[PDB]
RNA sequence: CUCGAUGUCGGCUCGUCGCAUCCUGGGGCUGAAGAAGGUCCCAAGGGUUGGGCUGUUCGCCCAUUAAAGCGGCACGCGAGCUGGGUUCAGAACGUCGUGAGACAGUUCGGUCUCUAUCCGCCACGGGCGCAGGAGGCUUGAGGGGGGCUCUUCCUAGUACGAGAGGACCGGAAGGGACGCACCUCUGGUUUCCCAGCUGUCCCUCCAGGGGCAUAAGCUGGGUAGCCAUGUGCGGAAGGGAUAACCGCUGAAAGCAUCUAAGCGGGAAGCCCGCCCCAAGAUGAGGCCUCCCACGGCGUCAAGCCGGUAAGGACCCGGGAAGACCACCCGGUGGAUGGGCCGGGGGUGUAAGCGCCGCGAGGCGUUGAGCCGACCGGUCCCAAUCGUCCGAGGUCUUGACC
RNA sequence: GCGAAUGCCGGCAUGAGUAACGAUAAAGAGGGUGAGAAUCCCUCUCGCCGUAAGCCCAAGGGUUCCUACGCAAUGGUCGUC
RNA sequence: ACCGUGAGGGAAAGGUGAAAAGAACCCCGGGAGGGGAGUGAAAUAGAGCCUGAAACCGUGGGCUUACAAGCAGUCACGGCC
């Protein structure tokens, strides 16, 4: 059916994929451990905000 | 000839010899939060408010935007031109003598993103005699070397809800001076349990 | 507050009781005389006798198409408080199961068959 | 509630209690004849002997189903759709006529004759 | 046509239902389980009322939540084993808590939600 | 230009400009008395129905109408349908051909593909900017949308008149179709809200249920949302300049003329008024409140770093906003979601036991029981803890304190 | 001794991280194993078949079948299966 | 090899070094594979590993850019380096 005409070079190619681009993952610290806690979450230790229940064996 | 409103819902009411239906507006009443005098603004007139959300909640600069002629703890604020403010406060508790004629407006219930189908009128194509784009469809968008293209601003695809507007002239039917409310019998020009305002234009000689 | 609250009110007033009529029945055939009139307030205690079809519910409610056979299928839909209405005396008796929109009635009735109910 | 090409029920002299209506007779853009509307149509049903025949009249709609929503906030729907034949002017054509009340009709008024004419139980 | 929506769910309805039940059950068993965000939110609302009835306690209640779980062991075990410990609170006998990781390949954000103690 | 391809009819969906304007208003002219007509001129505003027979566009007819316009864009539109059409093998007739096969003569059938790159269009965002750095409030050049019309009634059956008829003028009402919103009323939906139900396998035999009979087995109903067939509403006034057409005040034509002088009269049209966009109108921003001049280094140090929650982010919780996304309200100093709870609306008297009937069931306890969005409580549960980013404030001139 | 012959051979970009992941018979939970398992192993909920997605003869195919280890290639990603 | 029923068709693939001296062993990993030590004249001669250049894809640096219309460019001038 309908196919392009070339590819306005790397130029465009990127232009687009460009405004696309990556980003990062948001982190703070274990209110109990230390490390990277993303809002509501536990992790392989402190597993808590009061009463772990998680991490061990 | 102005009034701010947090509106409720519409509901039938009886009028004289026949029942008929109106709609529910509630306005605590604004208070010339800011005036725009002509030395200030020549789009001269009034900026008011009509309610108030939790106190802590007020940005600083706000705290003072108030400070000025000082008021309270709202967020429901907005202006309008050629609108005088012969007061420090105004609540409709007369502001709008019922059985008066009003014009009104507000947010337009956030629709969605509807094909020619919904957006504009004259929807789709047919269905049987040739159904692979079935019943519903999108007309024709112009043509070859006439304009050598697709036109520029004729009805079209998607998004048509998250928008707002006003309804011309209708009934101020009745004014309930306590619970600052007005029953009008109008289209509720946008959701209910939400927002609109009232203004009344009409050099209208039938 | 909101909705519930205030509207609850507005109506509270205009309707007060839809007119302490309270006896509803669902099947009951019954008869009323509404100020139904026109032509020099030929508001005639107009009374229709009908088998109770249904009812809409909140301030505004509706004494539903109580269906009546004149010599035709005449079904009458009235609004409840409707000042229009005066007389609402009942006649038959509110019966039969699968409730409202009990259309079986005008549906495929047959005076006898209704009478079988 | 209305109709265009319709199987309109009748009663009175009609040699056929039904005719097929062409178009609502109102404003040049018809689209719906309801109680009180006058319409343009002809005979669909057969006229024992009769005076009516198998030609075409203009007449007035009575009854209809799908909401007799009246000014007074009262209503009714008749599991039936009809009209009375209308001799030009309107003036209905036959003596008696098989039917009943419901102001709507009366309010159009012009036909007050019909009005008084078929009061009772059917 | 659409925007406002009350409650809301994926898969299909018979499916969903199937789920709600099965899970509701498994969880009853362990007092706490892990699934993906949503699964949690919902199984929460659900097991929430089921258990409210669990407390309700007796002939009828049993009758219903049973109507769903179908099984003495679990059924009753709830009814008498835990229901008690719950009889006092105002609902929300559930707790939905978002975990560390996500399932493989899909990268699905999971949670652990349990009956609140 | 086209044959290394520009898919040719009709229809459909969507139209968009033209006037030589059908209907509309504004008009002089009459062989105009009224009414109504015929005749040119002015002007696109909107308006410009349904059926029948035909693959027809066209046309003739049925019923309408205020009107039922003509025509441009490859006789607009196959990368948007249709494919009846003409323009593939069949077969058919009739017609030619000595037959082969044919006929711009007909007849029955007959594989129209489709992930858009671009510019274009419809919408939604990320930028970076309109030299302090901040949260909200507005004015709009200019751009978009709307602009229609019929019937009745008083004015008056007066002006016209023989009579039958029937006005300007101006003032009510009520529809049609159309456009923008919106549920209350009416009405459709309501994929689990309720209810009756049949076959079957399972629970544990009974009853009392369970899935499966679609992705609801079946049926009868059914909030909320959304939605019309239902509800409000508008197309205005009104102001300015004009169109043909009409004059006034006036010479050059020492008598005449609206017409170079100068003044006015005049259409649904033009400009504004009505509504909706809107300074990313690189020409804004305009007002409102508000945070203050941190630190180490080659200098017009307009560069690197903590900065003020000044503010705002990110994340969580949510939302008739919503593809993402931005929009927006909350973030436990909460009511934000879910839970419960009360209540509206639903289904339609529950499961158990009780009473009459050999039985089928009935009646009772029972308007009972189960309930999703709907109005509003209550920290029962989940909105913890934190992270980051974000002013110091160019030079020139002039004006003041 | 060649851009240039819808040329030949080979690489290599391109829509483009979009289109799809081959049947609407459904999954969900719990332990186990691993270096890591939505995606392997047991267990418990549920659905789809059954007159076939039955079991058997033959045809053709021919390694595989089992048992132990094992994945980097191969299963349309997964994988320790 | 592989397409085809068959008759038949009919690929690609050459090179480390002087000789194996081609990789003990220490280090991250499940592994590859990556960093060390020794090879050595070299290992940007390291195992399809000589010479390994074009297309194309990447990391870093200088200049340049958000009122811009131009396949191209390239004549002038100026800021930059």
């Amino acid at each position: 059916h309908p196919v392009p005409k070339k590819k306005t070079s790397k130029a465009r190619r990127d232009a687009r994929r460009s405004h696309h681009a990556l980003t990062p993952p948001t982190l703070v610290p274990c209110p109990e451990c230390k490390a990277m806690k993303p809002p509501h979450t536990v992790c392989p230790e402190c597993g808590y905000y009061a009463g772990r229940k998680v991490l061990e064996v | 000839m102005k009034g701010i409103l947090g509106v409720k819902v519409g509901m039938t009411r009886i009028f004289r010899d026949d029942r008929a239906v109106p709609v529910t507006v509630i306005l605590a009443g604004p208070c010339p939060v800011v005036q725009r005098r002509t030395p200030e603004k020549d789009g001269y007139t009034a900026v008011q408010l009509g309610f108030l959300p939790q106190n802590p909640k007020r940005v600083n600069r706000p705290l003072k935007g108030h400070f000025a002629k000082a008021g309270v703890e709202p967020v429901r604020i907005l202006r309008e031109i050629r609108d005088f403010n012969p007061e420090g406060d105004t609540v409709t508790v007369e502001i709008f003598k019922p059985g008066e004629r009003v014009d009104v407006t507000g947010t337009s219930k956030g629709r969605g993103f509807a094909g020619v189908m919904k957006r504009w009128n004259f929807a789709g194509g047919p269905d049987s005699h040739g159904a692979h784009k079935i019943h519903r469809h999108p007309g024709s968008i112009g043509n070859r070397k006439t304009p050598g293209r697709v036109y520029k601003g004729k009805k079209m695809a998607g998004h048509y809800g998250a928008e707002r507007v006003t309804v011309m002239n209708l009934e101020v039917v009745d004014v309930i001076p306590e619970e600052n409310l007005l029953l009008v019998k109008g289209a509720v020009p946008g959701p209910n349990g939400g927002l609109v305002i009232v203004r009344e234009t009409k050099k209208a000689a039938k | 507050m909101n909705r519930g609250a205030l509207i609850k009110l507005v109506e509270s007033r205009y309707v007060r009781t839809d007119l302490p009529e309270f006896r509803p029945g669902d099947t009951v055939r019954v008869s009323y005389k509404v100020k139904e009139g026109n032509r020099t307030r030929i508001q005639d205690f107009e009374g229709i006798v009908i088998r109770i079809r249904r009812n809409g519910f909140n301030t505004t409610f509706t004494v539903r198409k109580v269906s009546y056979g004149v010599g035709v299928e005449r079904i009458f839909p009235l609004h409840s408080p409707l000042i229009q209405k005066i007389d609402i005396v009942q006649r038959g008796r509110a019966r039969r199961a699968k409730l409202y929109f009990i259309r079986n009635l005008s549906d495929r009735e047959i005076r006898r068959k209704l009478r079988a109910d | 509630m209305i109709q265009p090409q319709t199987y309109l029920e009748v009663a009175d002299n009609t040699g056929a209690r039904k005719i097929m209506c062409i178009r609502v007779l109102k404003g040049s853009n018809a689209k719906y004849a309801t109680v009180g509307d006058v319409i343009v149509a002809s005979v669909k049903e057969a006229i024992p002997r009769g005076a009516v025949k198998e030609g075409d009249v203009v007449k007035a709609v009575v009854v209809r189903t799908k909401k007799e929503v009246k000014r007074p906030d009262g209503s009714a729907i008749r599991f039936d759709d009809n009209a009375a034949v209308i001799i030009n002017n309107q003036l209905e054509p036959r003596g008696t006529r098989v039917f009943g009340p419901v102001a709507r009709e009366l309010r159009e008024k012009g036909f007050m004759k019909i009005v008084s004419l078929a009061p009772e139980v059917l | 046509r659409h925007l406002k929506s009350g409650r809301k769910l994926n898969r299909h309805s018979s499916h969903r239902l199937a789920l709600y039940r099965n899970q509701a059950k498994s969880l009853l068993t362990h007092g706490r389980i892990t699934t993906t965000v949503p699964k949690a939110k919902e199984l929460r609302g659900f097991v929430d009322h089921l258990i409210h009835l669990a407390k309700r306690g007796d002939l009828h209640a049993r009758r219903l939540v049973l109507r769903d779980l179908q099984d003495v062991k679990l059924v009753r075990k709830l009814f008498d084993e835990i229901a008690p410990r719950y009889r006092d609170r105002q609902g929300g006998y559930t707790r939905v808590l978002k975990l560390a990781e996500r399932r493989r390949g899909d990268g699905a954000p999971l949670a652990l939600v349990e009956l609140v103690e």
